[PDB]
RNA sequence: GGGAGACUGGAAUUCCUGGUGUAGCGGUGGAAUGCGCAGAUAUCAGGAGGAACACCGGUGGCGAAGGCGGGUCUCUGGGCAGUAACUGACGCUGAGGAGCGAAAGCGUGGGGAGCGAACAGGAUUAGAUACCCUGGUAGUCCACGCCGUAAACGGUGGGUACUAGGUGUGGGUUUCCUUCCUUGGGAUCCGUGCCGUAGCUAACGCAUUAAGUACCCCGCCUGGGGAGUACGGCCGCAAGGCUAAAACUCAAAGGAAUUGACGGGGGCCCGCACAAGCGGCGGAGCAUGUGGAUUAAUUCGAUGCAACGCGAAGAACCUUACCUGGGUUUGACAUGCACAGGACGCCGGCAGAGAUGUCGGUUCCCUUGUGGCCUGUGUGCAGGUGGUGCAUGGCUGUCGUCAGCUCGUGUCGUGAGAUGUUGGGUUAAGUCCCGCAACGAGCGCAACCCUUGUCUCAUGUUGCCAGCACGUUAUGGUGGGGACUCGUGAGAGACUGCCGGGGUCAACUCGGAGGAAGGUGGGGAUGACGUCAAGUCAUCAUGCCCCUUAUGUCCAGGGCUUCACACAUGCUACAAUGGCCGGUACAAAGGGCUGCGAUGCCGUGAGGUGGAGCGAAUCCUUUCAAAGCCGGUCUCAGUUCGGAUCGGGGUCUGCAACUCGACCCCGUGAAGUCGGAGUCGCUAGUAAUCGCAGAUCAGCAACGCUGCGGUGAAUACGUUCCCG
RNA sequence: CGGCCAACUACGUGCCAGCAGCCGCGGUAAUACGUAGGGUCCGAGCGUUGUCCGGAAUUACUGGGCGUAAAGAGCUCGUA
């Protein structure tokens, strides 16, 4: 990237939903090139949540996402050779990236005894604002206000 | 390890291969007779130069297709040369092998030839840089001898410190596939040890 | 610390010499270190002066520090490689007070590579001797709605406008309110029911226009450091936009 | 702003006093000593005291030099210009000598706000007698005196005359534009800068203010250290200053400039370099290599990138070069000079671990001169994986597929050298364009080659089968057919070709149409001058040295596999995105004759018997796979995870699986709960994950190496930091 | 008998023995060590040491310099 951007892959649509964020979120939770096994997850975490809330899976995956979806991080800037934790505006592709990053990731490390099971539920406490990705949510705001004087620069 | 052979590097679009027979089962004992046939028609000819070797096999007959500057050194008036070839020939297992004795049109234009003269001049007592000029401006003479590079490694002049030199005059693009390099290496043998000679030699390109 | 040494050929007793010779440098090093490793090695040939030929690999905290030396014996190889090895690891230290004479300092004097770029405004500095007043524009005075003075505002790309105003008849002045939206400034405050209907999303600045001079304008914009100033003029008693131009000079935009 | 004396002005710092007023202030890269809560800092008012004089204010003025600016007054020195009244050579320099002489320092007496050696703590550091922070004594200030040193420098002694100019600026006289305001301009004298001739210089540079051309006087130098030191002497309250050696030692010390290299110098750029991500290593068990230790030997080489699943693409014997022991010597193997010969050679027996020794049967064809075989006797000689990759050739790594490295003629410089190769722009590129004391050229870049992505023509077997017939389930299997693939020949197709816009209308660049592919399409082969005395005398060759009844050569056994540890590369795991069981669908590439080897039969299974068909688009590797999909079960546990280790029983190869093979069956069931500091790979069919094949190979240590395909992501805001 | 400075090869030795006026030669293949051939310069002489002059324009009267190589006193006044 030092000569520029580089270009981004367009990834399609999802054939039993639809939408863009459920074909992302299936790359997300893709490991070792087993599409088909996270395509099963994922829509059977959507079966479920839809079984639990009785509503459309978009509408509450994406009430989730809002839910832990960033707007201010910290990066390490250096200027005048000293480093500093600077809040830094995000835009909306890495805050999306990073709310679906987290939800797959904090998913991962729960105790519903399935894959499925524990997707299901963290998608669902992330909709109701209960999920630990919210919990990050909040911590990493918080570290962006507590930093906030560093942000001239 | 810098460039590769200019003959393995073009061998499958401008030159030639210099072993011409067809073997299945028979490539291995193939081989064996032919370097034993490259090797015994080295050692046994080094007064004239020998450009080259080519041998061609069909079951049982063998051709032996042989360049030499100096064809008459190396045959005989009434065949005594010539005697000797084939029944050492023979004796290598050949069966029925036949030697075509062949000259060189020019030279001084073959890369081999040249590396022969330049090993020899420097060899006995010679300095190696009125090799080079010598070898350099007699190439280029002649009318298709269009480059020439010529370099030699070694304890040059009988000195304790190894050195290499080369002297170019004329285009010699190694990197050019379509031109054509004849190659020549040789090493002459001096009393101080052995000093490497290479020549390439540019004489137009073939498409 | 540990170190290994991986002698080669006769070297009788360089082992143990160069093991307590090395292993004294730990403390010189700033940050911890991990297998340090040390090789010896003797010339076949006897034409060679030096003979021996001592290398030290040390591995402080993942930076590599290698050095290489030639000597007649172990011991004196030895030595020398731990005067090198001392070098190279006094000019690896990297801890602050090695590393305070490179930074930046001071405000304008010195430069050097990662020294903090100057802050240059927009505008071309052009100090306050004869900086002057040298654009004066006076476009429209035409009672204008907030919706048509946006649009004045639009296709003139004029980060302010100065117009007067429908429904009060006080010259007003408008401005992108940043990510607020727009923002309105009166000569006097009035709440939005006065002010002419909109359907733009704006906010009013609760403050007034104060009454103030030229001079004190020009101090009040530079100790103040907004992209201009909407005034009161003293003398005149009306309305008044003073902006920094493109040029250095102030650009008084008056009735 | 030349000097001395006296008087005096304001801003600001510090302190004190009195209001308002609270919980911090101060300080740094970050903090802590420190101050404050007993009222700090902040803000206002008043008072005291000391020092320095913002703006004017500069490469501008004065002074012999040091040096000299708040204002006013008094005393006083010098300079410049004009008139040329006056004296009439009274001039210049100056050994010694006298005087002035920055700062620091010394003495006596005052003063002391700020700053501040010394000295305390705080902080950084491995250590801080320092850099940074909080305090702070002498001192800095005044009066009278001492000292007599400075990078007291323009590193340039004083006086004079001459030698092209151009342009700033300070002071003073005058002619003409003439408003006469105006740096109008000119002329001239005295200063103070910059650029530049001639000239000088080793060069840098100086150049009317000479470091030019000459004259007068003075001071100083005779290689570097020892040494401006010792002794003696003079001065000084003291610190110390001035004058000033020698012994001894070195073969140099130096000045300018050129090419590199380097920088915690700058500028412009690149690269999975970093940043954003994905998967790992470092923790565990095992495989492999190395170090060390051990041993009779653990053969040798390889030590950052660029040694450490490397030489080794196959160590039980052989390999093998190491150790023990047993034999052998023109030798295990070549070729030449000789004497004797018809046997060499084989085949069986015996002894021996074997080498080997011995016994028993077989005996040459030429052609008379002898040749082929060997015997011994020999004699030249062989033979060395013995040493030196710092004597070498050849081969290879690396910087680095980076864009650079040079030459001819010309020009500049006394010369090393310089230009061309720099400058602006552009590119992946020293790629190209425009300029240019340079004009060209060569090796490098690119292209020419292979593969891959599209299409056309040709093409039908062992390959396809779409349309037709026969089929028997067993299917192109069979007759038949070029239609679609496919196989392999030829060709076309990408060339900024076209359009729009930026661009010096130039290179080049952005977007669009077309096309399968758009801007070196994707990947390879190709590695400039050279660097690192890089690696290889163990692929081979080789100069020199060494062994030669041995360091050569034959054999058996052992070793290269040893293990209290350390390092590195990988594999398997720690599990539910999974384990086990059943069913079921899709590849590419490659190999095969004393080899691939099928059907069938026998074993639970390695495997055994057997041999169909195949030198192979045909037969065999099964028709080929695994991940994948469907169904059942397990239910978060050191477990139905993990497989190490160990006991027992077998198969195959090989003369022989003890040291020291692989695999099969039963049992056994360790560490291991995602791994510290630190660190590695990767930008798209990539990482990750799954299987297949080949080389070496009797068998394998293969989890290694080289290829093939299946499924196939995330991220890149941008060059501040790290590496090159 | 390496170059100054006329005149080179072989053997022995190997950082030893040693050579040397200076630069510098001895690291199994030395025209520099030792010995042999060969050669050159001199010759009843040939070399070494000691002393003086020259080369030394290196005390520069003939015939040197002081910006940076050593060298302009810190600056003036002034006696001979």
């Amino acid at each position: 990237p030092r000569k520029g951007p580089a270009p981004k892959r367009p990834l399609v649509n999802d054939p039993v939903y639809g939408s863009q964020l459920v074909t992302q979120l299936v790359n997300k939770v893709l490991l070792e090139g087993k599409k088909s096994l996270a395509e099963r997850i994922v829509y059977g975490a959507l079966e479920q949540a839809r079984e639990k809330t009785g509503t459309d899976p978009v509408v509450t995956l994406k009430r989730a996402l809002d839910n832990v979806k960033p707007a201010l991080e910290v990066r390490s800037r250096r200027v005048g050779g000293a480093t500093y934790q600077v809040p830094v505006e995000v835009r909306p592709d890495r805050s999306t990236t990073l709310a679906l990053r987290w939800l797959v990731n904090f998913s991962r490390q729960r105790r519903e005894k399935t894959m499925v099971e524990r997707l299901a539920n963290e998608i669902l406490d992330a909709s109701n604002g209960l999920g630990a990705s919210v919990k990050r949510r909040e911590d990493t705001h918080k570290m962006a206000e507590a930093n906030r004087a560093f942000a001239h620069y | 390890g810098q460039k590769i052979n200019p003959h393995g590097f073009r061998l499958g679009i401008t030159t030639e291969w210099k072993s011409r027979w067809y073997a299945d089962k028979q490539y291995k004992d193939y081989v064996k007779e032919d370097v034993a046939i490259r090797k015994l028609l080295a050692t046994g000819l080094e007064r004239a130069g020998i450009a080259d070797v080519e041998i061609e096999r069909t079951r049982d007959r063998v051709r032996v297709d042989i360049h030499t500057a100096r064809p008459g050194i190396v045959i005989g008036r009434r065949g005594t040369e010539a005697d000797r070839i084939r029944a050492d020939l023979e004796k290598l297992t050949g069966k029925q092998v036949q030697l075509n004795i062949l000259e060189v049109k020019n030279p001084e234009s073959q890369a081999q030839l040249v590396a022969q003269g330049v090993a020899e001049q420097l060899s006995n007592r010679v300095a190696f840089r009125r090799a080079m000029r010598k070898a350099i401006q007699s190439a280029m003479r002649q009318p298709n001898v269009k480059g020439i590079r010529v370099q030699c490694s070694g304890r040059l002049g009988g000195a304790e410190m190894s050195r290499s030199e080369f002297y170019r005059e004329g285009r010699v693009p190694l990197h050019t596939l379509r031109a054509d390099i004849d190659y020549g290496l040789y090493e002459a043998k001096t009393t101080f040890g052995r000093i490497g000679v290479k020549v390439w030699i540019y004489k137009g390109d073939i498409v | 610390m540990d170190v290994d040494v991986s002698t080669d050929g006769e070297l009788p007793g360089a082992a143990e010499y160069a093991r307590e010779k090395i292993g004294r440098l730990s403390r010189r090093a700033h940050r911890p270190v991990l297998h340090a490793r040390v090789r010896l090695t003797r010339h076949g040939d006897p034409a060679v002066e030096r003979p021996v030929i001592a290398q030290a690999n040390l591995d402080v905290n993942g930076r590599q520090v290698r050095a290489q030396v030639e000597g007649v014996n172990a011991r004196e190889a030895v030595d020398r490689l731990e005067a090198r090895l001392r070098s190279r690891l006094e000019r690896i230290a990297e801890h602050w007070e090695a590393r305070r004479g490179g930074v930046p300092a001071e405000a304008g004097r010195e430069w050097r590579h990662e020294s903090e770029p100057a802050r240059r405004p927009g505008y071309f500095p052009r100090p306050p001797e004869e900086r002057r007043i040298i654009r004066r524009k006076s476009f429209s005075m035409v009672p204008c709605t907030v919706d048509e003075a946006a649009l004045e505002m639009e296709m003139l790309d004029y980060d302010f406008h100065l117009f007067t105003e429908k429904g009060t008849g006080f010259a007003a002045v408008l401005y992108k309110g940043g990510p607020t939206g727009y923002r309105l400034v009166l000569v006097i405050p009035v709440p939005a029911d006065e002010l002419s209907p909109f359907e733009k999303p704006i906010t009013i600045s609760t403050h007034p226009a104060p009454c103030l001079t030229q001079r004190d304008a020009v101090e009040r914009l530079g100790l103040l450091g907004l992209p201009f100033l909407f005034y009161i003029d003293a003398a005149e008693g009306r309305a008044s936009v003073i902006y920094r131009r493109y040029d250095g000079h102030y650009g008084l935009i008056t009735p």
